[PDB]
């Protein structure tokens, strides 16, 4: 299968950290961990980064 | 439409 859980933005957002993804809404992100704290490690288009969990379809 | 707000990063 994909090699993550793919999961859909539900809005745009901007990463404020070299290590979060900036992404916008209708983006699908690779969830590879959904750790405990809010920010999950994620990837989208080729960069590994923070993703936070509320911002993407369900938990 | 509306946003929630990021969590706390630390």
């Amino acid at each position: 299968g994909s090699p993550g859980i793919q999961v859909k933005a539900l809005y745009d957002y901007d990463a404020q950290t070299g290590d979060e993804l900036t992404f916008k809404e209708g983006d699908t992100i690779i969830v590879h961990q959904k750790d405990p704290a809010g920010w999950w490690e994620g990837e989208l288009n080729g960069k590994r980064g923070w993703v936070p969990a509320n911002y993407v379809q369900d938990i | 439409r509306p946003k929630p707000v990021p969590p706390p990063r630390g």
